């Protein structure tokens, strides 16, 4: 009841910071909802899932997250067996069900507070060693999982990896980059065209070893926070309190979130276009291949077309010089992608590899993509808004791209909610302003 | 899905809402509570 | 009878209705087909 | 407590017809071309 | 006396209040909202626009409408009994009937909901600037489907009451009128979406500024509708957006007229330039502009990058927009750039 | 041009680090109670 | 003489006054009956 | 025609049986009234 | 120390504005952004926006008026690639390839960022509670919509919103051929948002306006009944919730002060943050509702409705948008 | 204050009115599904169904184009079906 806590109904989960242990039943009771969507979901993907049909024309989103880790998949993306993605499902549905019934314990039938029960599970939000310590605990935790990708990409099967010579296909990744020139090179990018910052990494050997490294980074960091405490530097920088650190993750699940978006908009590599269907830029890019490939095929010298602006009708140069291809899709040419490599010589688009070595795969991929760029209605017609209905298609990749980026701005709010409430309880003024000691009255006056 | 459990492919198809009627049922509990 | 029980059935009735509008919108008449 | 009044007329000249509509827009959905 | 009677009766204090104004406002906002329902649910198009415009035809809610009746119609008040209809319910319908019916019982109702905030507000002991306020939706309502067509070649050009019907409006008036270019309408933007910032930022303001006059941590229940302090912080919301700012309110009477005068000002303008888009009274173009570029083909702004916008709605939407033209414009004479 | 991109750098990371270590210098402190 | 739309006017006329008639008429005797103290 | 009747015939029993569940409750309002 | 007496008055609540750390970003950013913005609207030359060497001409000097006028978005050839003045090879190249505008749109989204955090600083220095800023975020998150978002998800910088009057409307046009924003449900909660807050805006200012308690004469303004700090209510909230209640029904008012001003804040702030999120879905191709042909008769004819007079006029924009820069048949940039 | 109505929350409540409502609302509702399923909405509002748009060999719009002979120009289209 409102009378007790303070808070409201439609704020009842502010009466459980205090409460460890139905605080903690609530965290475990949600993480059992993740696994169960995770689960339930992928059992519908594959009871809907058909192999003749590609993914990306079939509303997946999970099987190509399962498929990329190597699991399903054969040469060039065909799926050849189904039964992993059934495992991944039933497990992670079984799973939930465990992670539910010790969280509805701890809800409504365990001790309300952890702190009487066991000095080692009971915590003080303004205690921070306390904090720190659970913070390493899971640091560790997360590092380890880091590892186990690396593991499966060394030990256990590989990864699949649309770069791969022949085509892609899995393959066991033998050799992760270690260089911190380049691991952390990429976190030094720049966010902008053509360069990319952390979305860029176009090598399985990138990932793998990005991913020893913050495995590595992360256990250590966690052996250092249970073997610490925050420094006084940290200690006068910070607001000490549940609500506090919720906000600090607010923020930092807003900032993932975001970064989510843009990896699944433009990256083609740890997001398969096999798999996800073509980027935007790709498709575009495809598109122009696409009529290269059919108009020179009719006669046209595609180097010497001039095209209606002056500028080439089928190539023009980049700003840096690099030729590229021409028309709106200008716009695209850092596009990167293995249908499209072999044509690239060190000056950009080669016309002689362009007359002479066009393989008949790379039309028929160019075509496919071309016809299939995330480009649809809320409703799930396939095209620009001015296409009539025929087509049912809406790329996976617009679905997460746009998903995310709802999440991501909300949690960004989410912060900006919580950290200044958390400031203000601190301070003591969350409730509104004393009657008799306002402050505004006792500074002086602007003029 | 395989045949052999090709029976609950209907229930499949109700799976992935289930986590939604939680939220759901916050307000039936909380209505029954009289907020 | 007790409110909260005809609240969730109402709703239920309702999210029932709006569920076959729905519906319909991919079979039958304005379904594109 | 009075059993009509100005109010229960009001309440019925919206929602007879309402639950009324709904049926009819219920019914249509199984309409085929 | 029975006039005494009567007035004793329908200014009772019920849960729904009724007045000498409801005489007027309940039978014509329950026909305009009734009418609406009807038509959207049961009744075509076909015979005035060529469209489907019913759930029972296939549409969903945002393709429902009431259509405007066809433009052969003219400004025939289209009445039941009158000419056209001779009586018979069904071809009523079939030739638009609904759309006067509605458009004018909605006029009569609005009169009356306007009488109504003036008898409640005389009854109660209040100003009527609510009242005065609704004047601009009046005012709107008024210009946009009464004057508008009758400024026009008939009720057709009217907005059909419907959600996608009312987006076709929207953008005939941008291919047609270029009404984004009109300074009356830029005032009503200005207005609504000023109201808009008034509205959420002194809600902000208010609610971040409150007394402690709890203990909660929610704050609502610390406040009581007898009470005789105000609930937030005047010195200190005037502070803080003196700092923020530059300005800041110091006068709460000033603040709320203020809040009723912007949006109230800004509809208002947008009714007066509509008044003038009855007559094709235009901010079309700029004359200058034109000259230039008639003259010299290098010379290239948005301005003129709108109009050749405006110039391919036109040509290919009227065909079907406007089927009682007959018009037939085949491909080559259609505006188009490169390849699309 | 060179000129200006090392003039701009060293404006952007003075104000960057004004930033930083203001917020660092106490700012919860920074309260009216 | 009486064209048709004519008799349509006065179909409409006799309409209104009958509808303002019952409507007045009705809600005189309501508050007849349901007077105040 | 027949599908009038056919329609309206819910809605006369709907009436009836409502008028038949709230008579005893109505004509004592009514007699209540007559003051 | 020095370093705290700089803090000192960084962070005083006595200055006529008050400037913080958050300022200290906020002030330079902006002063230039605006110092920038001013001198391109009078003086900038024509600006390639679409990369297909048609310079667009937007500023003053060259033949625009308030209404016309532009600072033009960057060129297409450049794309989403960072492009400062040190980028270029001379002012003239900077100039005619759309510089300044990415300089005064980074430099604004960095400065408003900051207006926002400001916001939240301040009301902490001041006691009060913080959350002013939120509400803030919504036209805020709109700004960053149109000018990043939107190029992020389309590739290209040149589709940001232009720095003009019908410039913006040539953004909300390109928009609606290529997105079908009008029948988008998250606009719609926009319009439902600006339209209702335009409309709760009206009408709690004559109802507080209507409620005001008589402290003046006739031949005075009823305003100078309130002075700057009472602590008595200036309008009789009961009377303004006889009044509404009576308009509507009594529990479709409001009768407690603070409840109606938090739906004053969230009724407009929550639908401008579905329509910013609806511009930022839609720059990755997630369009409105597409109804074109859906009604069908019993042989197979098409049955038109109001939506497929909709796309008749957005055809007309979209052949019209561009009209030399595409190449090839579909409209995927 | 009150005004005087019997509250809704006890009604909706009560016994009695869901012993009356539960045969009513039903009615009405399966009232207007035999409204449409009978096809009487389409003679009473004279919406087209589904075959009756067009002759079979045509595509040209039936648009009313005399404003006082209109309700006879109505029904030369509907016959010529
Ligand atoms: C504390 C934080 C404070 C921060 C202060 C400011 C610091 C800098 C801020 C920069 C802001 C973002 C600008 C960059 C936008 C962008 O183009 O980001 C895109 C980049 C990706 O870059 C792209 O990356 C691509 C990588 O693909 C390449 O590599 C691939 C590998 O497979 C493929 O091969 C592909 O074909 C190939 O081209 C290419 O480089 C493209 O040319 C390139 O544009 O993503 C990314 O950087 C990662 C995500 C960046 C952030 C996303 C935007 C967040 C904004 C939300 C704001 C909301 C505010 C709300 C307030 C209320
Ligand atoms: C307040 C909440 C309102 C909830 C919505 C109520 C109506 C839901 C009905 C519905 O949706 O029904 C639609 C579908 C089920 O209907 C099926 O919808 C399918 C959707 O297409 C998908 O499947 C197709 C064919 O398989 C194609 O693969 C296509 O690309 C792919 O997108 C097909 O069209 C089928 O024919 C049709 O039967 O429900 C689904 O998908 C389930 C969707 C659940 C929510 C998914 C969350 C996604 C979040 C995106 C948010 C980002 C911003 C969006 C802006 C808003
Ligand atoms: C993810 C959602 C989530 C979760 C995990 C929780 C969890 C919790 N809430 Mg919160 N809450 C939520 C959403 C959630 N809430 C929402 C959306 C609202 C708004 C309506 C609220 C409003 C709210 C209020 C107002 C309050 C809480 C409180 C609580 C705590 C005690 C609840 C209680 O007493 O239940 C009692 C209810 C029951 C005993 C009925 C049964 C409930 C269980 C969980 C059903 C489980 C079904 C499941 C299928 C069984 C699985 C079996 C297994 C073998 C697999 C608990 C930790 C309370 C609190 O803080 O107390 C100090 C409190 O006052 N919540
Ligand atoms: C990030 C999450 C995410 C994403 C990207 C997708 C993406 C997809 N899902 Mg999946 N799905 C999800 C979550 C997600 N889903 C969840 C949580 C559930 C459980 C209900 C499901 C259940 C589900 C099913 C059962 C199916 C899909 C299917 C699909 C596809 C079609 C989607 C569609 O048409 O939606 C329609 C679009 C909408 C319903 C619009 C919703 C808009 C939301 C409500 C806006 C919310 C805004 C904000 C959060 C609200 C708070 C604001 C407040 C704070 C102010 C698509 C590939 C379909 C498919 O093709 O499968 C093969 C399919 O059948 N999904
Ligand atoms: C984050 C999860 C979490 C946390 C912090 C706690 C914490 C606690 N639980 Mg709870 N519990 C949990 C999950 C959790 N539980 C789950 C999921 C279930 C359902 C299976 C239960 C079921 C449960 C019961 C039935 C009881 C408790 C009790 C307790 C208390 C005593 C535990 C103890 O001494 O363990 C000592 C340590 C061990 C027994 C060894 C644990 C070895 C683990 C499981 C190995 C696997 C680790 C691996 C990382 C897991 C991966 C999970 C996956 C989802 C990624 C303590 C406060 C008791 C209590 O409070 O009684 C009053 C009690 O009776 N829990
Ligand atoms: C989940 C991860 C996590 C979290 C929440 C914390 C939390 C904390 N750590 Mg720990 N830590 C972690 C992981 C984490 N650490 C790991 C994995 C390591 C091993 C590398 C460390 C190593 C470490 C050290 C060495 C120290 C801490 C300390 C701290 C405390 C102060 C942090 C601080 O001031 O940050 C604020 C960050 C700054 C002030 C940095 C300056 C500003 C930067 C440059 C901003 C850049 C952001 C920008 C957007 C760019 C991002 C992308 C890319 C270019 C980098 C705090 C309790 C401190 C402490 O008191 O320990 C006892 C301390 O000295 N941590
Ligand atoms: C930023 C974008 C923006 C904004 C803020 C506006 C703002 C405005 N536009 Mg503009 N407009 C825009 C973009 C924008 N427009 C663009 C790009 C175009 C294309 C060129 C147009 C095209 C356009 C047109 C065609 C019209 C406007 C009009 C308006 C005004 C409408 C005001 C209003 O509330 O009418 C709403 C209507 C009313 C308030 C009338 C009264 C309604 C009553 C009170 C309703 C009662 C309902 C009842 C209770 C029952 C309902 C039940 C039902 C829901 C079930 C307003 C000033 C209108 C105008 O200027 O009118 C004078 C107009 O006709 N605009
Ligand atoms: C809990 C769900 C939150 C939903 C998003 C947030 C909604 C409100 C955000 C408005 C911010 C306005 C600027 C400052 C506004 C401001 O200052 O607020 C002040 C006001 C009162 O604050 P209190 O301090 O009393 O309470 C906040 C905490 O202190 C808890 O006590 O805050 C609230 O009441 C929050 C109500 C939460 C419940 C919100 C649910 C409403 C949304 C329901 C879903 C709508 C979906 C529509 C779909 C089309
Ligand atoms: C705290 C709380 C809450 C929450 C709760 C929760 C969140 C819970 C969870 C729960 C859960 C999370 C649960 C889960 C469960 C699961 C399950 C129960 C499962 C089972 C499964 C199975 C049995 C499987 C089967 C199968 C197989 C084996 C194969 C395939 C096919 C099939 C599917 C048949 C709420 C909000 C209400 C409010 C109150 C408080
Ligand atoms: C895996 C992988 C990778 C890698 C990754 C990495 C290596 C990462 C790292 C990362 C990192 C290394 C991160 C970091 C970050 C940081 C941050 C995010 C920060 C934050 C900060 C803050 C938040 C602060 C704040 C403040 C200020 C500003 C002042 C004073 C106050 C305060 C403290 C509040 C790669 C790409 C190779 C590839 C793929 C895979
Ligand atoms: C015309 C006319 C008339 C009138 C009639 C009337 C007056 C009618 C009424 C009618 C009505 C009165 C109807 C109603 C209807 C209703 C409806 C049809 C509804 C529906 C609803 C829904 C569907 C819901 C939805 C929703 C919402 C909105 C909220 C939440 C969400 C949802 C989705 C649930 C007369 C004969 C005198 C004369 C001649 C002409
Ligand atoms: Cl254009
Ligand atoms: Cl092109
Ligand atoms: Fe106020």
């Amino acid at each position: 009841d409102q009378e007790s806590s303070g808070f409201a109904w439609w704020a009842g989960n502010a009466r459980l910071i205090n409460l460890s242990g139905k605080l903690l039943g609530a965290h475990v009771a949600h993480a059992g909802l993740i696994v169960f969507w995770a689960g339930a979901m992928t059992l519908f993907e594959l009871a809907h899932f058909i192999p003749e049909k590609p993914m990306y024309e079939q509303g997946l989103i999970l099987i190509p997250h399962i498929a990329t880790l190597g699991w399903g998949v054969g040469p060039g993306g065909e799926v050849v067996d189904t039964f992993p993605f059934f495992v991944v499902g039933v497990v992670h549905l079984i799973s939930s069900a465990v992670l539910g019934f010790g969280g509805v314990y701890h809800a409504i039938r365990g001790p309300e507070t952890l702190e009487e029960y066991s000095s080692f599970f009971g915590y003080d939000w303004k205690d921070k060693n306390k904090m720190t310590t659970i913070l390493g605990f899971h640091l560790i935790v997360l590092g380890i999982g880091a590892l186990l990708l690396v593991a499966k990409a060394m030990f256990f099967g590989g990864l699949y990896d649309t770069w791969a010579p022949g085509g892609g296909d899995v393959r066991v990744i033998t050799n992760p980059t270690l260089d911190p020139r380049v691991i952390f090179g990429y976190l030094l990018k720049s966010p902008f065209g053509g360069e990319g910052w952390i979305v860029s990494v176009n090598n399985l050997e990138d990932v793998v070893g990005g991913h020893i490294w913050i495995g590595l980074i992360c256990i250590a960091g966690g052996i250092w926070h249970i073997l610490t405490t925050p420094f006084g530097w940290a200690r006068r920088a910070f607001i000490w309190s549940g609500e506090a650190y919720l906000s600090y993750s607010l923020g930092a699940l807003s900032m993932m979130g975001f970064i989510a978006t843009c990896f699944v908009w433009f990256n083609n590599t740890v997001y398969p276009s096999e798999f996800y269907g073509p980027t935007g830029p790709e498709a575009s890019q495809a598109q122009a291949m696409t009529f290269l490939i059919r108009d020179q095929k009719l006669g046209a010298n595609v180097g010497s077309a001039q095209g209606p602006t002056g500028l080439g009708k089928y190539l023009m140069r980049s700003p840096t010089g690099e030729i590229i291809f021409g028309g709106e899709t200008m716009r695209f040419w850092d596009f990167r992608g293995p249908w499209l490599e072999p044509l690239r010589g060190p000056n950009g688009l080669d016309l002689n590899k362009i007359k002479n070595d066009i393989q008949p795969w790379q039309e028929r991929r160019a075509a496919e993509y071309m016809t299939h760029a995330p480009l649809g209605s809320l409703n799930s017609v396939g095209g620009v808004a001015t296409e009539i209905n025929s087509v049912n298609f809406v790329s996976p990749r617009s679905w997460l791209a746009t998903s995310h980026f709802v999440l991501a701005f909300f949690f960004l709010v989410g912060h900006l909610w919580h950290a200044g409430r958390a400031r203000a309880a601190a301070a003591g003024f969350e409730k509104g302003i004393d009657r008799e000691s306002e402050p505004v009255l006792s500074m002086p006056s602007l003029d | 899905l395989p045949e052999a459990y090709a029976i609950f492919d209907p229930l499949v198809d109700v799976l992935p809402v289930i986590p939604v009627l939680f939220l759901a049922l916050a307000f039936v509990w909380q209505a029954a509570v009289g907020f | 009878i007790p409110l909260w029980i005809v609240a969730t059935v109402a709703g239920m009735g309702v999210i029932v209705i709006v569920g076959l509008f729905f519906y319909g919108a991919y079979a039958g008449l304005g379904s594109s087909l | 407590y009075p059993i009509f009044t100005v109010r229960w007329v009001a309440v019925h000249t919206l929602a007879v017809p309402t639950i009324f509509f709904l049926g009819a827009i219920a019914a249509m959905q199984f309409i085929q071309r | 006396g029975w006039f005494d009677i009567l007035d004793d009766w329908l200014k009772r204090d019920r849960f729904v209040f009724v007045g000498w104004s409801g005489i007027l406002l309940f039978p014509c906002a329950y026909l305009a909202l009734g009418g609406w329902l009807t038509g959207t649910t049961f009744v075509t198009s076909w015979y005035t626009h060529g469209l489907a415009s019913s759930y029972l035809e296939g549409c969903n809610f945002l393709t429902v409408a009431v259509s405007t009746p066809a433009n052969s119609m003219g400004h025939s008040l289209l009445l039941l009994w009158g000419p056209e209809a001779q009586g018979d319910f069904t071809r009523w319908c079939q030739l638009g009937g609904l759309w006067t019916f509605i458009a004018l019982h909605g006029a009569f109702g609005l009169i009356g909901f306007m009488l109504r905030q003036f008898e409640i507000a005389r009854l109660v002991g209040v100003r009527p600037y609510n009242a005065i306020a609704f004047s601009a939706p009046i005012a709107v309502f008024v210009s946009v489907f009464l004057i508008y067509p009758l400024g026009q070649s008939s009720w057709f050009f009217a907005p059909s009451f419907g959600v996608a019907a009312i987006f076709r409006f929207l953008l005939f008036f941008q291919g047609f009128h270029n009404w984004t270019l009109n300074p009356f309408h830029m005032m009503g933007v200005a207005g609504v979406l000023g109201g808009a910032l008034l509205c959420a930022i002194h809600g902000a303001t208010v609610e971040n500024t409150l007394f402690q006059d709890g203990e909660g941590a929610s704050t609502f229940r610390a406040f009581n509708p007898t009470q005789a302090e105000e609930t937030y912080s005047m010195v200190t919301a005037n502070r803080f957006w003196s700092q923020i700012f530059g300005i800041a309110f110091s006068n709460k009477r000033w603040l709320h007229f203020f809040m009723l005068f912007v949006p109230v000002t800004g509809l208002w303008m947008s009714a007066i330039g509509v008044v003038g888009l009855a007559l094709n009274l235009r901010s079309y173009d700029f004359i200058s502009q034109e000259i230039r570029a008639a003259e010299d083909p290098e010379f290239e702004t948005f301005y003129t990058k709108n109009l050749l916008l405006n110039e391919g709605i036109r040509a290919w939407m009227a065909p079907q927009d406007q089927p009682h033209e007959n018009f037939v414009f085949p491909e080559e004479v259609l505006p188009r750039g490169n390849a699309l | 041009m060179e000129t200006l991109k090392i003039t701009v750098y060293i404006v952007v990371t003075f104000f960057v680090l004004l930033f930083v270590f203001g917020f660092l210098s106490g700012d919860p402190a920074r309260n009216p109670k | 003489t009486i064209t048709p739309s004519l008799k349509g006017f006065f179909i409409g006329l006799l309409s209104g006054a009958v509808v303002l008639g019952l409507t007045f008429a009705v809600l005189i005797a309501i508050s007849q009956i349901d007077k105040v103290q | 025609d027949w599908r009038v009747l056919v329609v309206l015939l819910p809605v006369l029993l709907a009436a009836g049986w409502a008028v038949r569940n709230i008579l005893p409750y109505a004509v004592k309002q009514v007699q209540k009234l007559l003051q | 120390n020095l370093w705290e007496r700089f803090c000192n008055w960084v962070t005083s609540t006595d200055n006529r504005l008050y400037v913080g750390w958050f300022g200290v970003i906020m002030i330079p950013t902006l002063l230039a952004a605006t110092i920038c913005f001013v001198i391109a609207f009078i003086a900038a030359p024509p600006v390639d926006i679409d990369g297909i060497r048609e310079p667009v001409s937007g500023s003053l000097l060259y033949g625009n008026n308030i209404i016309t006028g532009a600072v033009v978005p960057s060129s297409n050839a450049i794309g989403l690639h960072f492009y400062p003045i040190w980028e270029a090879a001379s002012l003239d190249e900077w100039l005619y390839n759309g510089g300044p505008y990415q300089l005064i749109i980074f430099h604004f989204l960095l400065g408003a960022s900051c207006y926002m955090g400001r916001q939240w600083e301040l009301s902490y220095r001041l006691g009060m509670r913080p959350w002013i800023c939120v509400a803030y975020s919504a036209p805020l998150a709109s700004a960053f919509a149109v000018f990043l978002i939107y190029p992020i998800g389309q590739g290209s910088f040149s589709d940001g919103m232009p720095l003009g009057i019908s410039g913006t409307f040539n953004f909300m046009i390109v928009f609606q051929a290529e997105h079908n924003i009008l029948m988008h449900p998250f606009h719609q909660l926009g319009v439902a948002g600006v339209f209702g807050g335009a409309l709760f805006c009206a009408m709690h200012g004559s109802l507080v306006t209507s409620s005001l308690i008589r402290e003046t004469t006739e031949t005075e303004s009823a305003n100078y009944g309130y002075k700057f700090g009472q602590e008595e209510e200036t309008y009789n909230i009961v009377a303004a919730h006889g009044y509404f209640g009576r308009l509507i029904f009594q529990y479709a008012s409001f009768n407690n002060s603070r409840s109606l001003h938090f739906f004053l804040a969230a009724w407009p702030v929550v639908g401008v943050w579905f329509t910013a999120l609806g511009i930022s879905t839609m720059a990755f191709n997630l369009n409105g509702f597409n109804f074109n042909h859906s009604v069908i008769d019993a042989k197979g004819n098409v049955i038109n409705t109001w939506a497929d007079i909709i796309n008749r006029a957005n055809l007309g924009m979209e052949v019209m948008h561009e009209r030399n820069a595409h190449n090839f048949p579909l409209d995927l940039a | 204050g009150t005004t005087g109505e019997r509250p809704f929350s006890d009604i909706i409540t009560s016994v009695r009115y869901w012993v009356i409502h539960s045969i009513t609302i039903p009615a009405l509702f399966i009232a207007g599904w035999l409204f449409v399923s009978t096809g009487l909405a389409y003679d009473v509002f004279g919406t087209p169904r589904p075959d009756s748009y067009y002759a079979q060999e045509q595509r040209s719009i039936p648009l009313v184009t005399d404003r006082f002979e209109a309700k006879q120009q109505v029904e030369t289209f509907l016959e010529q079906l």
